[PDB]
């Protein structure tokens, strides 16, 4: 699912006139400390290490 | 400019009850997104001219518009015998201004129809209007004068065959009924079949006397997609109009076969339902697109906003644009409808079979001898 | 038996393609230079049958107008 | 105290059972065999070959007795639940005209098949019991004969309405 | 579309050359149809389900 990633990534993005009237609450700050890894499915793999 | 485009300033202000799935709301919700989308001048802006009980009384009969007319939220209790007789009461409510929604969904839809005949238009668009479940002498599915009925009626003073498509969760009861037993109006209605509202619907109900194989029924499973839908949905409509070639369409884009519906049971998302409208577009033919269901405001408003912009020809932006609405539309504020998950049961198998039968039946009008 | 069924079949091969890939453009030609055969006639059949004709006499064969 | 119905009229009894309870099937009420001409028929035909003055007494007043108590019976022990509608709805229609005159052998058989229990109640004497229950055998051997003219043949589906009015 | 006669007849006797096979294997028809059918792009489109 590597590349439905960046679609979904690219799908879920800010819009300006949201952003001017004050109303767009991003979805990053939610995420707690996530790993970097080079790969999508490495960083995945890290979480459901975490989850074990 | 050849899309006319139907709207009384009025619509969006008539109420069915304290929590009622239909809203007439959403026509106003689509009104104030297209007019800050700046379609407002390619598109062609007509007031209709309300209906009439002379006008309705050509698919309706006299007693039963006549109560319609003299009924009211306070002498309901003094109507009560004629309105469980007429089905008025219970999930199509009596409420304010229900004669005044009425005759302007119905002059929507004849206006549409007399600006085809015209030609001035070639498309048409009413959303207020739509209304597939009323029949002869009785309201159901919170619909209670046919418009579509109406309009086919007028298309067939000028043409010679019509074509009807619904798209809606439910079967076209009441434009199946009306148009059972002739063959200058074929209809074809997708729908899921099994234990859901208008019970009518099966493969088998193909018409009787004149009217044999031009209703064509394809019944769905629950939770159908894109893909399958399209599967099923350009097959039988290409061969339907080989074989019963018709010079005007009247498409029901009814939005309750959209994902994330109070009543539907669908997955299709805004592509999904707007490659039927491209799919039919491709053809042509006049055409009469007419709303329907829908019963989430959101979905439903974005929806229709996206096919009024994909029948003018312009190509919508993806960002909605500062509209008196806006808090409505989700966290993300955009011009899309996603699917979700709700694992699908329609099996190549049952989809193949039922279109292979429906291109059978197709068939037979012209084969198999007079 | 499955060997001389796949031998004989794919022998015929390298004309199974010829006559079932480009049967789409012969009936172009047939029905472009307007030459009667069987299924042409069927296909005006059925354009009559569409039209719904009564005694009149027929148009031609490329003037009936269900275009 | 028991009766003889021919098997004919036991199936037709059957299927009208079905047909009115589960299928939604009326009969039209207007019928044009009647009732009282059904009877006027049978008691011509069994009259012009009865023997003695005697006999045609006892029969006349037997046809007499089967023509009132049909007309005051049909409406409170004749009907299923759902022909209460129709029976009102033809009250209102034609409220001078008599139910005797208005309805059918398919519910004259009802009386007859019935009468053993209510003769089970009534308790009078056995001499009229066995008249009037041998005059009730030739007159089902009768109707079951010359089926072809008294019954009806096709049955009528209530409307949308009608269902909705009667609801039971 | 092509009201000209010239045209038309050509594309009449291109199909029937294709048809005798007294012609390539689809080049130069659809070479010959593509320019000839090339001031009509819905047709020019429309050919190509043929293929
Ligand atoms: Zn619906």
């Amino acid at each position: 699912l590597e590349d439905q990633v960046s679609i979904i990534q690219q799908r879920i993005i800010p819009n300006p006139v949201s952003q001017k009237q004050k109303i767009w609450r991003d979805r990053w700050n939610d995420l707690s400390d996530v790993p970097d890894e080079k790969t999508h499915y490495e960083n995945t793999y890290v979480m459901i290490l975490r989850l074990i | 400019k050849k899309v006319s485009y139907f709207y009384d300033e009025d619509v969006g202000n008539y109420h069915y009850g304290p929590q009622h799935p239909m809203k007439p709301h959403r026509v106003r919700m689509v009104h104030n997104l297209v007019v800050n989308y700046n379609l407002y001048e390619k598109l062609n802006v007509i007031t209709p001219v309300r209906a009439t009980r002379n006008d309705m009384t050509r698919c309706h009969t006299d007693e039963y518009i006549e109560f319609l007319w003299r009924v009211t939220p306070d002498t309901m209790e003094k109507f009560q015998p004629h309105q469980l007789k007429f089905n008025v009461g219970d999930d199509c409510p009596v409420f304010d201004g229900l004669y005044e929604f009425c005759s302007i969904s119905a002059g929507g839809s004849i206006g549409a129809a007399q600006e085809l005949n015209s030609g001035n238009a070639e498309i048409a668009i009413n959303w207020a209007g739509g209304l597939h479940h009323a029949k002869k002498r009785e309201a159901s599915g919170f619909c209670y004068v046919n418009d579509i009925a109406l309009a086919a009626l007028e298309l067939l003073k000028y043409h010679q065959r019509v074509l009807y498509i619904d798209i809606d969760v439910h079967h076209g009861d009441g434009v199946e009924e009306f148009f059972y037993t002739t063959d200058r109006v074929m209809t074809c209605s997708f729908h899921k079949f099994g234990e859901y509202f208008p019970g009518t619907g099966h493969i088998k109900d193909t018409g009787i006397g004149t009217g044999k194989n031009y209703a064509v029924n394809v019944p769905l499973r629950d939770g159908i997609d894109d893909e399958s839908y399209e599967s099923v949905f350009k097959p039988v409509i290409s061969h339907i109009m080989q074989w019963f070639r018709p010079e005007a369409v009247i498409l029901q884009c009814g939005t309750d076969s959209l994902a994330g519906d109070r009543l539907g049971c669908f997955n299709l998302s805004m592509k999904g339902h707007s490659m039927c409208v491209d799919f039919v577009k491709s053809f042509n033919l006049p055409m009469i697109c007419v709303g329907g269901g829908g019963y989430t405001v959101r979905n439903v408003a974005r929806v229709w906003t996206y096919e009024t912009g994909l029948l003018a020809g312009e190509e919508l932006d993806e960002n909605l644009p500062y509209n008196d609405y806006l808090q409505y539309y989700g966290p993300d504020y955009k011009l899309n409808v996603l699917s979700n998950n709700m694992e699908n049961h329609n099996t190549r198998q049952y989809l193949d079979s039922i279109t292979s039968e429906i291109i059978e039946n197709l068939r037979n009008l012209s084969f198999a001898p007079s | 038996m499955v060997e001389q069924d796949e031998q004989l079949c794919i022998e015929t091969f390298s004309k199974f393609d010829f006559y079932a890939t480009r049967d789409c453009e012969l009936p172009l030609r047939i029905l472009c230079d307007v030459a009667n055969d069987n299924l042409e006639n069927d296909d005006y059949v059925l354009a009559l049958r569409d039209l719904l004709r009564i005694s009149k006499w027929d148009p031609n064969q490329p003037v009936p107008a269900p275009f | 105290h028991k009766i003889s119905v021919p098997d004919v009229l036991k199936l037709w009894l059957v299927d009208d059972w079905e047909n009115i309870t589960k299928n939604q099937q009326l009969i039209a009420i207007p019928r044009n065999p009647t009732v009282r001409a059904a009877i006027a028929a049978f008691r011509e035909s069994k009259i012009s070959h009865l023997n003695n003055e005697i006999d045609v007494d006892v029969f006349e007043q037997a046809m007499a007795g089967l023509v009132i108590y049909f007309n005051k019976c049909l409406g409170n022990m004749l009907l299923y639940r759902f022909e209460r509608q129709q029976y009102l709805e033809i009250r209102q229609q034609y409220p001078d005209t008599e139910m005797c005159d208005l309805y059918g052998v398919e519910h004259l058989i009802r009386l007859f098949v019935s009468l053993p229990e209510l003769i089970d109640r009534t308790n009078m004497d056995s001499q009229s019991i066995e008249c009037l229950l041998n005059y009730i055998e030739e007159f089902l051997k009768y109707l079951v004969l010359h089926k072809d003219e008294y019954f009806i043949k096709e049955y009528q589906n209530a409307p949308p309405n009608y269902r909705s009015l009667v609801g039971v | 579309a092509l009201l000209s006669n010239p045209e038309q007849f050509f594309k009449l006797q291109d199909s029937l050359r294709k048809f005798k096979n007294s012609e390539c294997s689809l080049s130069e028809l659809q070479t010959i149809v593509t320019s000839l059918l090339a001031e009509h792009p819905s047709l020019a489109h429309e050919f190509h389900n043929f293929l």
